[PDB]
């Protein structure tokens, strides 16, 4: 159980591409499938797809 | 009497109509929503008036 | 959100919705991620708007409870996870930090 | 009986209470700024309850 | 807040007390507390100003408060 | 520690009447208790020197983990061979006749804390 | 709207009359209810900005007049250090 | 609900402060706060003053305290003399605190006298009349 | 048409709760970067940070000292409401050696 | 209705009280703040402060407006999430404050 | 609704008897008790107790009017679907007897909202009692009088008793 | 909104016992530091704690 | 302006003694009605922080607790419990200023696991058992290690403080009697509730419980 | 029951404090972390000491007001000498002035016969609303009461605040407090409890905090 190395907190362009990224991966989620927006929420959706 | 600082919140009189004190929100809340509740009733009192 | 801007979470945008999805529905540190994104609106591209953002949540976190003049300067680790919890002011820290980094424009 | 008494009784007491009786007032008070209104008459005393 | 009115008090005794404490804080504070003990009390001090306006306005008046002194450095000998 | 004044003479009397509760609490001893013969205070001294010893080791690993769970688990995983040795002792310890029964097995849990125990902690702290 | 609808909705029963001569009468009697809860409410206002005042700025005069009082002390001060200048030079011709 | 009370006064406005050197007082109490001294003497503009220790040694009471032992810092607050930074932050308040003395002391000669015919009647001049 | 109002209703609610990132996502892209940026400005708030004295009086000393670019305040504003770590005596020492700056 | 709001009493108030009842090893902090948080913070809420003009007067709205930012100081409360925000203006006219975010302390409206 | 809440009560004051004479600290909280167990029978038992009170005075009044004023009562059907449903939503109305001993808000609401919503099926039997003294051939009675009379105590006692789920109001 | 829900966040703690036909009142000791630490407006809305 | 503007001079007194304040007239506005409002403001002091009486008798002020009218006015004759005035602040200054709320405290066992619930008797529970583990760790080494040393060189404060004033706010002091029996009972014969938990061997598994507990949380800036 | 048996091994708790990021309360002279701890059981045969009780309270006991036989003289001592000994009174004009009266003889006439009318104030009229202590707390801010019960439920029940707080036993009841006006509010018991269920009176004075610690620090600090 050992540990990774802990990367220092991001600059304004690297806060910009995981915003980017976040939207990106929002505009994904098909609107029939009505998921919550929380932390699990990409694995329940995993978890629903399998169970599917 | 906290000196001259009449802490002294209810001065409620014998024969006392209403609230003891309005020196309280909740009760100052109240007696509005009290009067304004009597005054939504007047096409409905009349109404019964002429049955 | 009784401590953010708007009165619900939806005027917030896009970034409120990041901090929904930054923490699990029942944990509290949306607020303070909330309070993060309120802090960076005109500040977040500005380079000591950030700074300042940042700032602005230590005062946040040391208004909210008792810290020590040091408690917010010597925090090891600034990433948080989906049960951290607004318990401590380092906590708080951590979330309204996060709620600037996630905020564009 | 029925409408006329019981729609403006009140309102004509509190009326007088305020123009006569100061609304009861304890006088012998500083600053108006800084002290709480003796409110004018509420509490209907037309209505049972 | 229901505060009632009540006029300065001018009570002898009273403002004897607060005149002592004025005169105490008056020889500490002109040496700037440079005494062994000092006494006084700068609360009292206010009270002073708002229970004896006679006493007042005579150590506010030049030749009343230069008695007032003179009379007090023969106490204090 | 005579000169001080009421107060400072109450805060050192509570902080020494805090102390003798062991002293007060020794007299009123109960008949039908399961006495032992206790560990000797060279065999304790012993011991804490292998704990110290075991918390050498562990030292630089537990404070250059920044998870409260690493830290967590490597005191658990120590902690479960700790515990069955601890229960061995107190056995053999409880059912000593004899002195020198303590002594031997609080001399047979010292070497295998000095022993095994290093051994699994240090494979335990390379693993992290 | 329809007549015939509204005339038998209240459980086929026909008081249509009554409802109509209603309105002239109640369009009326609500006046002194709706006037003196006016000033009710104008009441309640004046209380609750008198409240926010004596929060706020209620204990900002005090210390307003403790500043007042100790200023009073300070220029008694001044001119009680002035005598004692004066005592200084003249050490005891002054008494 | 929506229109239950049937009127908002709007009209009736927040008290209107009206104490005479109240603006230059919390003009002050703020440049003081800005100098973060310790002590809460310092609030009032008197201090050098009343409390002249505060400038040799600090001791403001002849042991007639009852703030607790000094076991921690905030502790015997006044017991603490002003130090350098304290005095330079509380110098670069100076003109404020020279101004708010002049306003009390204008306000200390400012005396009732016969000419004031609408003494009894000022409530309406003090704006009271909401 | 009134039992298709209603469901439209409820559906539009439940999608503004279950796709709030997606419409977030969706409403940032209509307006260009600029009329963003404006909007951004115009709510722009201090929320109460570095409120400090900000001198009105003109003949005051702290309006050119705050003028000064290389100001020093006696302690910056997020650490005025946390409390000290470190005893008395330190914190008399360090405020004796300090020095002023200009 | 009444079925409606008795279902949705039983949902998230009587079934979710048996799903803990041991203390637990893991997350146990975690597990009984969702228990909690399904069944203390509910929706009224929300609507309990966002139409406070219903009730609330300029003045009476500005100093419970204070005292509701006192209130809800503490960080780690759910209901206080899911509420909404005190930093607002009278709908109808607003006395103390001029702009929603120009404080001179972060957990005071003025 | 006796049939129904009859047995509570008398396991709730069974429990009491026990309680008082044999100890079995069914309502003390020392060692697993606890006292509000008894206020939740005891009340689950209560407002029905007082809406079968109330009920057949009701039943009253619907008959005298219709024998004196010659005709058919506004809506029969109404009035007894009004009485079934106060009847039905009396057994979740018990709490607003039980306010202040602590109940979880969630209860507080459920009960206040249920309580606030009886104001609607009783409504209905005051409208339908006015209308059915309207349009008719009246004769006037004792009975009629006794019936007239009722009619304003309830409207005033019903209005009050509205009043009081307001909870706010309640708790003073 | 006003007289509920607000446990947490309260300047200090009494504890109110109602024995038979007298009440009692306790004060904790914490809540003595408990008021020594009060924020204070001070000038123009600017709360200090010493 | 020179370059020393601001710069406090070497032995500044803060003195305003012989100086002329007919420079500061217009930097501050009196109202018309100025003269008028000291008045008030001194009216006001004169009777609100004044809630203690000159006594002829011992030529001091006093006070007593504060009193209902009916005392005040007809028991006036019959005062019990009279202290001298000690003052509002010890150095005389001003105390009058407006409170609010101080910053809330860090919580170890938090309020949110029961705050449905208005009356906190599992939450009670739950942190007498939280601190009760505290204590079972550190007990027998607080008169060594921690708050009850003899000298304070060797002064820690103790462990298990946060969660002992969590605790007692939660219980009252009945409820924590109870505990404090049942938490003598357990440390008497040592009692570690982990010498008999089994029920993890009987709880539904959850994702809380992988076995890799520390790999499970995944961080994020 | 059982034993402390001659050894245990303890775990040190890890990251109970968070005060300046560090998740180790010991360690040990040599510098290194303590993550376990060895706990010995000299004596086998004596008894385990009783947990100290650490609590300490302010504790007000309100009861319902006591009659006067004689109106005790304000004495003060040197110890054992009367150092001064009067009659103070309060006068209107709020001194404590010297009684030219006998205060035995108005406190019994106006016990015996007092003035009263149809239209008079409970200010004036207080027969079962008055205690001997007041429970006193400040205005404007934010109170956490605890309410709870000895033996039965009684109801803490305050007219003018309109608020009724049910103690229950066993029950912890936590309730917010805010009073946000200057006022003296009497209150009663508002559930059935037995004999003085009528004479169970309640006072509470809200004060500005200036006044507030006025009193804490001269009548609640010495305990
Ligand atoms: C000649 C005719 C001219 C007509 C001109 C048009 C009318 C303009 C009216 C404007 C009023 C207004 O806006 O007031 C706001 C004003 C709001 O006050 P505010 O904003 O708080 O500040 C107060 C001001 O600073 C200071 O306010 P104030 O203290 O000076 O209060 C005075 C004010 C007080 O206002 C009133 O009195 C309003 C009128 C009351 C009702 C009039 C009769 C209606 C009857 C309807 C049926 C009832 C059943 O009165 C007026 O201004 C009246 C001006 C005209 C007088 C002549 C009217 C004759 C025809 C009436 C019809 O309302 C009040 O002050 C309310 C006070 C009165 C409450 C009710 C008193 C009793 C009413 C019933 C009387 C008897 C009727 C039944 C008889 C049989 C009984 C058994
Ligand atoms: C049979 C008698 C009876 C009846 C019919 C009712 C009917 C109602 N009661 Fe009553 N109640 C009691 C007897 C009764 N009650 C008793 C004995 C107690 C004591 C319990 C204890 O000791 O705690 C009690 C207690 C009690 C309480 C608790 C008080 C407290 O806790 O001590 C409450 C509120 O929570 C309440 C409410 C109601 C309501 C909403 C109705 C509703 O059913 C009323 C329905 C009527 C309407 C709402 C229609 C009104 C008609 C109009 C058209 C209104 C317009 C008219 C005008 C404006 C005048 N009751
Ligand atoms: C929910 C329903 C409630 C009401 C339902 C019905 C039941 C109650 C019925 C009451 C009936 C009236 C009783 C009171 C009668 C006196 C009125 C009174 O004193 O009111 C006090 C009010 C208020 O008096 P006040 O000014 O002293 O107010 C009290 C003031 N305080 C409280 C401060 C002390 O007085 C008035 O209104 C006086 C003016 C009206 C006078 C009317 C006189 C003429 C009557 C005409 C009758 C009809 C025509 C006849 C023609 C014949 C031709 C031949
Ligand atoms: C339903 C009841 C409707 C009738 C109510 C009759 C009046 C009841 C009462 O005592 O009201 C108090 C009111 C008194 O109002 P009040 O008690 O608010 O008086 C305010 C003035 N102080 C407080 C100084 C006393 O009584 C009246 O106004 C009487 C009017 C005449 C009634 C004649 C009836 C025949
Ligand atoms: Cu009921
Ligand atoms: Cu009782
Ligand atoms: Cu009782
Ligand atoms: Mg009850």
């Amino acid at each position: 159980g050992f540990e990774t190395v802990v990367p220092a907190p991001p600059t304004r362009d690297d806060e910009l591409r995981m915003i980017k990224a976040t939207e990106e991966q929002f505009l994904q989620q098909p609107r029939y499938k009505l998921y919550m927006n929380e932390a699990h929420r990409i694995a329940k959706m995993n978890h629903g797809d399998r169970h599917n | 009497m906290w000196g001259n600082l009449w802490t002294e919140a209810s001065y409620q009189l014998n024969f006392n109509i209403g609230f003891s004190s309005l020196r309280s929100d909740v009760l100052i809340h109240l007696a509005q929503w009290q009067y304004w509740w009597w005054f939504w009733f007047a096409l409905i009192w009349s109404f019964y008036y002429f049955i | 959100m009784a401590q953010t801007a708007h009165q619900n979470r939806y005027q917030g945008g896009l970034c409120y919705a990041q901090c929904n999805e930054l923490f699990s529905f029942w944990n509290p540190s949306i607020q303070q991620c909330w309070k993060g994104c309120d802090f960076g609106v005109g500040r977040v591209n500005d380079p000591e708007g950030r700074i300042e953002a940042q700032q602005m949540c230590k005062r946040w976190a040391a208004e909210l409870y008792w810290t020590y003049k040091g408690e917010l300067d010597t925090i090891k680790d600034l990433r948080v996870h989906a049960d951290m919890y607004p318990t401590t002011p380092q906590n708080v820290y951590r979330a309204c930090l996060a709620g600037v980094r996630r905020q564009k424009f | 009986i029925v409408l006329t008494w019981g729609w403006s009784s009140f309102q004509i007491g509190g009326y007088n209470y305020e123009r006569f009786d100061d609304n009861g007032e304890r006088r012998n008070t500083l600053y108006w700024k800084l002290s709480p209104v003796e409110f004018p008459q509420s509490k209907l005393w037309n209505r049972p309850s | 807040m229901e505060v009632k009115y009540r006029g300065p008090s001018d009570d002898k005794l009273e403002c004897e007390f607060l005149e002592n404490n004025l005169l105490s804080c008056l020889r500490e504070k002109s040496v700037q507390d440079n005494v062994a003990k000092m006494t006084c009390r700068p609360e009292f001090l206010v009270w002073f100003f708002l229970e004896c306006p006679t006493k007042a306005a005579v150590y506010h008046d030049p030749k009343g408060l230069r008695n007032i002194f003179i009379q007090d450095k023969i106490k204090q000998k | 520690v005579e000169e001080m004044d009421t107060i400072q003479k109450m805060n050192y009397e509570a902080t020494v009447n805090m102390g003798r509760q062991d002293l007060i609490t020794r007299e009123y001893t109960f008949y039908s208790d399961y006495e032992f013969i206790p560990i000797q205070e060279d065999r304790k001294q012993q011991m804490e020197d292998a704990l110290n010893n075991l918390h050498k080791i562990i030292h630089p690993t537990v404070t250059q983990l920044k998870k409260k769970a690493n830290v967590q688990e490597i005191q658990d995983r120590v902690f479960r061979k700790l515990q069955g040795w601890e229960g061995e002792l107190n056995t053999c310890v409880f059912s000593a006749k004899n002195v020198r029964d303590s002594n031997f097995c609080a001399d047979r849990f010292t070497n295998r804390i000095n022993t095994e125990g290093v051994e699994f902690v240090k494979q335990i702290l390379r693993e992290y | 709207r329809n007549r015939y609808w509204w005339y038998r909705s209240l459980y086929d029963d026909y008081v249509a009359r009554e409802a109509k001569l209603a309105f002239g009468i109640a369009a009326f009697i609500w006046l002194p209810h709706y006037y003196w809860g006016i000033h009710l409410n104008r009441a309640f206002e004046v209380n609750f900005s008198h409240r926010n005042y004596a929060h706020e700025w209620g204990p900002r005069r005090n210390r307003l007049a403790h500043s007042l009082e100790f200023e009073q002390f300070d220029m008694i001060l001044e001119n009680w250090q002035d005598l004692e200048d004066e005592y200084a030079q003249r050490g005891d011709g002054m008494l | 609900a929506l229109f239950f009370m049937a009127n908002t006064a709007i009209s009736v406005p927040s008290v209107l402060d009206t104490s005479p050197c109240m603006k230059q007082m919390l003009a002050y109490e703020d440049c003081v706060l800005d100098a973060n001294v310790p002590q809460q003497e310092v609030i009032h503009p008197q201090w050098p003053t009343i409390w002249p220790r505060l400038l040799t040694d600090g001791k403001l009471l002849e042991f007639d305290k009852v703030p607790f032992h000094p076991e921690n810092i905030y502790n015997y607050t006044y017991m603490r003399p002003l130090t350098k930074k304290n005095k330079q932050y509380l110098y670069e308040c100076e003109e404020e605190r020279f101004v708010f003395k002049a306003c009390l002391r204008k306000v200390i000669s400012l005396k009732k006298t016969d000419k004031h015919t609408s003494w009894d009647t000022a409530e309406v001049a003090n704006l009271q009349l909401t | 048409v009134y039992c298709t109002v209603l469901a439209y209703y409820g559906w539009w609610l439940y999608d503004r709760y279950y796709l709030f990132g997606k419409n977030a996502t969706q409403d940032i892209r209509k307006d260009t970067t600029e009329v963003w940026e404006k909007r951004a400005a115009l709510n722009k708030r201090n929320w109460g940070y570095n409120a400090h004295y900000k001198p009105e009086l003109e003949r005051s000393m702290k309006k050119v000292l705050y003028a000064d670019p290389n100001y020093k305040f006696p302690i910056e504003w997020p650490e005025r409401y946390m409390a000290e770590t470190k005893t008395l005596e330190q914190v008399m020492d360090e405020e004796e050696n300090w020095e002023y700056y200009k | 209705v009444c079925g409606i709001y008795v279902i949705h009493v039983i949902y998230n108030y009587m079934i979710p009280y048996y799903w803990v009842s041991t203390p637990l090893k893991n997350d146990e902090f975690t597990r009984l703040r969702m228990k909690d948080y399904i069944a203390s913070t509910v929706l009224e809420e929300v609507y309990g402060i966002s139409y406070a003009e219903w009730g609330w007067l300029p003045h009476d709205f500005a100093y419970n407006r204070m005292r509701g930012l006192a209130g809800y100081m503490h960080p780690d409360d759910p209901r206080a999430m899911c509420t909404s925000t005190f930093h607002r203006k009278h709908k109808y006219i607003e006395h103390e404050v001029e702009k929603v975010g120009d404080y001179h302390h972060m957990t005071y409206p003025k | 609704m006796l049939a129904t809440i009859t047995p509570v009560l008398g396991a709730a004051v069974i429990m009491m008897a026990f309680d008082r004479h044999w100890q079995t600290t069914f309502f003390e909280y020392a060692y697993g008790g606890d006292p509000i167990l008894s206020q939740h029978l005891f009340w689950f038992f209560g407002h029905p107790e007082v809406y079968v009170l109330i009920i057949p005075t009701f039943g009253f009044i619907n008959m005298i009017v219709p024998h004196n004023n010659t005709r058919r009562v506004a809506s029969k059907h109404h009035m007894i679907w009004a009485i079934y449903v106060m009847a039905y939503m009396g057994y979740l109305v018990w709490g607003h007897h039980m306010y202040l001993v602590g109940l979880d808000h969630r209860s507080r609401t459920m009960y206040s909202t249920i309580t606030i919503m009886i104001s609607m099926p009783a409504t209905i039997k005051v409208v339908n009692w006015t209308l059915s003294l309207v349009n008719g051939a009246l004769k006037i009675d004792l009975p009629f009088l006794f019936s007239m009379s009722f009619l304003l105590l309830f409207l005033v006692a019903g209005f009050t008793g509205m009043w009081l789920s307001h909870v706010s109001l309640n708790v003073s | 909104r006003l007289i509920e829900w607000q446990n947490e966040s309260s300047l200090f703690t009494v504890r109110v016992r109602a024995r038979q036909w007298y009440w009692i009142y306790k004060f904790e000791l914490k809540n003595f530091t408990d008021i020594l630490s009060t924020p204070k407006n001070i000038g123009n809305n600017r709360w200090q704690i010493n | 302006l020179p370059a020393d503007y601001g710069k406090m001079p070497a032995g500044y007194n803060f003195l305003t003694r012989g100086k002329d304040w007919r420079e500061y007239d217009k930097d501050f506005i009196l109202r018309t009605d100025a003269v008028w409002e000291k008045f008030q403001l001194e009216h006001f002091f004169r009777n609100y922080m004044k809630c203690f009486f000159f006594d002829h008798g011992l030529k001091k002020y006093q006070m007593f607790e504060p009193e209902d009218m009916y005392t005040v006015v007809f028991e006036g004759w019959a005062l019990d419990d009279l202290i001298t005035f000690p003052g509002f602040t010890p150095t005389g200054r001003t105390n009058s200023y407006q409170i609010g709320l101080s910053p809330r405290q860090r919580t170890v066992v938090p309020t949110q696991t029961f705050y449905q619930m208005q009356d906190y008797y599992m939450l009670c529970g739950l942190r007498f058992e939280r601190w009760f583990r505290c204590d079972l760790v550190y007990h027998d080494q607080r008169h060594t290690k921690f708050d009850q040393v003899k000298n304070q060189k060797n002064y820690k404060t103790y462990p298990c403080y946060r969660e002992y004033y969590e605790a007692q706010y939660a219980c009252q002091d009945d409820m924590f009697d109870f505990l404090m029996e049942l938490a003598y009972a357990r440390r008497a014969a040592d009692n570690f509730e982990s010498d008999f938990a089994s029920h993890e061997l009987t709880t539904l598994p959850t994702f809380y419980d992988t076995p890799k507990a520390a790999e499970r949380k995944t961080y994020t800036y | 029951p059982g034993e402390v048996l001659p050894l245990r091994i303890i775990k040190y708790p890890l990251g109970l404090e968070t005060i300046h990021n560090n998740i180790f309360e010991n360690t040990n002279n040599e510098g290194n972390v303590e993550l376990f701890r060895l706990r010995f059981n000299s004596n086998s045969s004596k008894m385990q000491h009783k947990l100290v009780q650490d609590t300490i309270y302010l504790t007000l006991k309100q009861k319902r007001y006591n009659r006067k036989k004689v109106v005790a003289p304000q004495i003060k001592y040197y110890t054992d000498l009367v150092k001064y000994t009067g009659k103070p009174y309060l006068s209107n004009d709020k001194l404590l002035k010297q009684s030219i009266y006998d205060q035995t003889t108005q406190y019994k006439l106006i016990k015996k016969n007092k003035k009263r009318g149809e239209l008079i104030p409970v200010t004036l009229a207080r027969r079962i609303l008055r205690t001997k202590k007041t429970l006193v707390l400040p205005a404007h801010v934010n109170i956490t009461l605890i309410t709870n019960s000895y033996d039965i439920v009684h109801s803490w029940f305050i007219p003018g605040l309109g608020i009724k707080l049910d103690c229950v036993p066993g029950r912890s009841t936590h309730h917010t407090f805010f009073i946000d006006n200057v006022g003296f509010y009497y209150g009663q018991c508002a559930e059935i409890c037995g004999r003085y269920h009528h004479h169970m009176p309640i006072r509470v004075c809200a004060l500005p905090f200036e006044h507030f610690l006025l009193w804490w620090n001269t009548f609640g600090l010495p305990k």
